[PDB]
Parts: C-alpha cells; sequence; structure tokens
C-alpha cells in the first residue's frame, strides 16, 4: 500500500507504447522494485470518470490466473494511471491480425481451455462477462490466456451511450440477449461459440453484414457453422454446435464444455509458444522498422533527445509547415470546387 | 449535395463559411508550430 502513495514515474519505468483503443493509450512498464513486468494505461479524467472506475472495481475483485489481474492506481497530470497485468502477446484478435493468419485447432483448443476456465470461475461466482470475444482474450509472453475488458451489469439499458454502442456490434450476442435485453451466464457460452469461429475464420458470422440486419437474424436463423466445415475436425465441429444452442436452457455450461474431447484432449500451452513468438517478433520488427521511418523523412522525447538532433529539427521545422498548410489549401480548393462550378453555371444563365 | 439548387448569394455564403473554416485551421496549426518552437527552444536552454 506504500507503493500506491508514491508517484507513478518513481515506481515504474515506462517503456514503449503498445497501442490504443477508444479511452487512452496502453504502455509497457517495469516494476523497479521486483522487476515484474506490468502494463500501464492512461485515461483522461475529464472524460467520464464514473464509467472507468466501475470497470476498475469489477476487475480488482477478481482473483484468477484466467482473469487479467489488476494491481492499483495513481493520479498524475490529468491522467488516471491504471496498472494491469502484462499480456505481452496481446489479444487473440491482435495475434491473428499481426501474423495475417487464422488459428489452427490445437491452438484454438488450448486457448479455449483457459478461456473456459475463466468463464467457469466467473459464472461460479454468479458473475457475467457480458462481452466475450477474441479482442478481449489476452495472451501473455508465456502463452497463458486471460479474460479482460469486461462488460458491466446494465450495459444494455443505460440511456444512450452504451445502450447504442453495444447495439452497433451484436455479432457475439446470444439470441435471448436480444429478446430479453439482458444477460445470463450461458450467454457467454454462445459468445464463446462465436468466438470459436472468429479464431478459425478470422471474423465472426454476419460480421460483414449491417448490424440492424444481424440483430434480426441472430434470434431467427439457425446457429452458424464454418464456411468450410470439411477443414475442421468432428470434435471441433461438435464442440461449436454445443455452444451455439439457441435455447439457453439446452446450452452447455462452462463446467461441461471442459469435459468435451476437443478440450480435454488439448495440448499444453507450449504449442502457443511458437505462434506467440512470431507475433511478438513481428511486433518488434514493425516497431524498429517504423521507428527508423519516423526518424528519417522528418514533453518527454525532448528530455530524452540529444542536442544535435534537437537543433536540426527546430531548423527543419518551417519546411514542415509549408507542406502542412499547402495540403490544407488543396483540400479546401476541392471542397469549394463544386460550389464554384455551380456558381459558374448560374453566372451563365442570368 | 446538389449545389445547382442554390442561388448566387446563398452559394456565396457557403464559400465564405469554408474559407472561414480554412483560415481557422491554418491558424490552428500555426499555434501548434509556435508552441513547438517555444519548447524546442526552451529545451536548448536546458542543455
Ligand atoms: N496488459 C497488456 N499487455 C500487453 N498488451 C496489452 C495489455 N493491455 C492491452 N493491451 C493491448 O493494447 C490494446 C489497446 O488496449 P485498449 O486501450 O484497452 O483498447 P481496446 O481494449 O482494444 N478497446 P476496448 O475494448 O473498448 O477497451 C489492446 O487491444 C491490447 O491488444
Ligand atoms: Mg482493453
Amino acid at each position: 500500500e506504500d507503493s500506491l502513495t508514491k508517484q507513478p514515474e518513481e515506481v515504474f519505468d515506462v517503456l514503449e507504447k503498445l497501442g490504443e483503443g477508444s479511452y487512452g493509450s496502453v504502455f509497457k512498464a517495469i516494476h523497479k522494485e521486483s522487476g515484474q513486468v506490468v502494463a500501464i494505461k492512461q485515461v483522461p479524467v475529464e472524460s467520464d470518470l464514473q464509467e472507468i472506475i466501475k470497470e476498475i472495481s469489477i476487475m480488482q475483485q477478481c482473483d484468477s490466473p484466467y482473469v487479467v489481474k489488476y494491481y492499483g492506481s495513481y493520479f498524475k497530470n490529468t491522467d488516471l494511471w491504471i496498472v494491469m497485468e502484462y499480456c505481452g502477446a496481446g489479444s487473440v484478435s491482435d495475434i491473428i491480425r499481426l501474423r495475417n493468419k487464422t488459428l489452427i485447432e490445437d491452438e484454438i483448443a488450448t486457448i479455449l481451455k483457459s478461456t473456459l476456465k475463466g468463464l467457469e470461475y466467473l459464472h461460479f461466482m454468479r458473475k457475467i462477462h457480458r462481452n466475450i470475444k477474441a479482442g478481449n482474450i489476452l495472451l501473455n509472453t508465456e502463452g497463458h490466456a486471460k479474460l479482460a475488458d469486461f462488460g458491466v451489469a446494465g450495459q444494455l439499458t443505460d440511456t444512450m451511450a452504451k445502450r447504442n454502442t453495444v447495439i452497433g456490434t451484436p455479432f457475439w450476442m446470444a439470441p435471448e440477449v436480444i429478446q430479453e435485453i439482458g444477460y445470463n451466464c450461458v450467454a457467454d457460452i454462445w459468445s464463446l461459440g462465436i468466438t470459436s469461429i472468429e479464431m478459425a475464420e478470422g471474423k465472426p458470422p454476419y460480421a460483414d453484414i449491417h448490424p440492424m440486419r444481424a440483430i434480426f437474424m441472430i434470434p431467427t436463423n439457425p446457429p452458424p457453422t464454418f464456411r468450410k466445415p470439411e477443414l475442421w475436425s468432428d470434435d471441433f465441429t461438435d464442440f461449436v454446435k454445443k455452444c451455439l444452442v439457441k435455447n439457453p436452457e439446452q446450452r452447455a455450461t462452462a463446467t461441461q464444455l471442459l469435459q468435451h474431447p476437443f478440450i480435454k484432449n488439448a495440448k499444453p500451452v507450449s504449442i502457443l509458444r511458437d505462434l506467440i513468438t512470431e507475433a511478438m517478433e513481428i511486433k518488434a520488427k514493425r516497431h524498429e522498422e517504423q521507428q527508423r521511418e519516423l526518424e528519417e523523412e522528418e514533453f518527454d522525447f525532448l528530455k530524452n533527445l540529444s542536442l544535435e538532433e534537437l537543433q536540426m529539427r527546430l531548423k527543419a521545422l518551417d519546411p514542415m509547415m509549408e507542406r502542412e498548410i499547402e495540403e490544407l489549401r488543396q483540400r479546401y480548393t476541392a471542397k469549394r470546387q463544386p460550389i464554384l462550378d455551380a456558381m459558374d453555371a448560374k453566372k451563365r444563365r442570368q | 449535395v446538389e449545389w445547382d439548387a442554390f442561388s448566387i448569394p446563398e452559394l456565396q455564403n457557403f464559400l465564405t463559411i469554408l474559407e472561414k473554416e480554412e483560415q481557422d485551421k491554418i491558424q490552428q496549426v500555426q499555434k501548434k508550430y509556435d508552441k513547438f518552437r517555444q519548447k524546442l527552444e526552451e529545451a536548448l536552454r536546458e542543455s
């Protein structure tokens, strides 16, 4: 608790940036004291503090190797610092994105084996994730899958902001969620089922279709399958069928899905080691490849910058303006091109 | 938009608005580059 009273920068050495979403930037960091690598997100306090903290209170009360561990918080320069567990390999969605390759069954089974463990843990505590998907399953540098970015109770009937953002992306929603406007534990199993297809095909069923249309299909049509079912085993195929059961009372629970062959006969997490190294390696190759690009064709970087690379940017600062605002003058000549072409005609008619 | 539907004075109001928007963003970047010199320079003073 004493380390919580100290200022953030004095406890952790923040390293490279890892990315972002819609509420701030995520960063890599190292605990100076124990050397245990952690993550640090930075959110602007000005933008709805209540919503951020509600998620914080839900994650902090979770204690599972399958749920991303939350450690603490600080306050620094209008930014609320959130210290999270470091999942180096990123989300399942990011890994599939980075390599430009879908996941093989064995890879899927292992990931699902721990994802199921997390769901079971949650559901047993009578909690609900309310928002399972590939993008919210995180793998660390070792190959251990973890549940993150939880949904929150009443996220459907909360006025307009979240009563509308969830509606916009209903591809992982169970049928009874659309018809009941609520969630049951088994809802996550359906989401898991869809997430299973998401990992094999790269995107969920109906993903490319207009939401409004999906909202109508999901509770009407029969559960989705693989666009090419021959490429997948019978254990895999069957497992999916057991998850995507429209009747929530006939839908397998997390406790039961752990007994299914596809999962029970899953490989160790070491099989992810290889797909994880490629992802992380490419993540590094992009990092260095991109850092050499932004450095060529050109309140922290200046403190970490050298005298001669600081004096030459200042000198090459004006040339960057003539190209910055000459583009703006070209953009607005385009916007006014129609209005002038129209005025041309009207000046010819009178 | 079917700009052929408007009149000369109306249309003129639109060119004016787009120009008023342009100048306000050309000057938004100038305030960005002039807050950047004042920091690169103040940093040179720390060397
Ligand atoms: N602890 C972590 N370690 C390594 N990478 C992480 C960690 N946390 C998040 N990331 C990655 O950084 C990305 C951006 O994080 P985030 O700001 O939460 O955006 P997002 O989660 O994808 N969108 P949202 O679900 O609405 O929060 C995530 O998608 C992860 O891929
Ligand atoms: Mg997140």
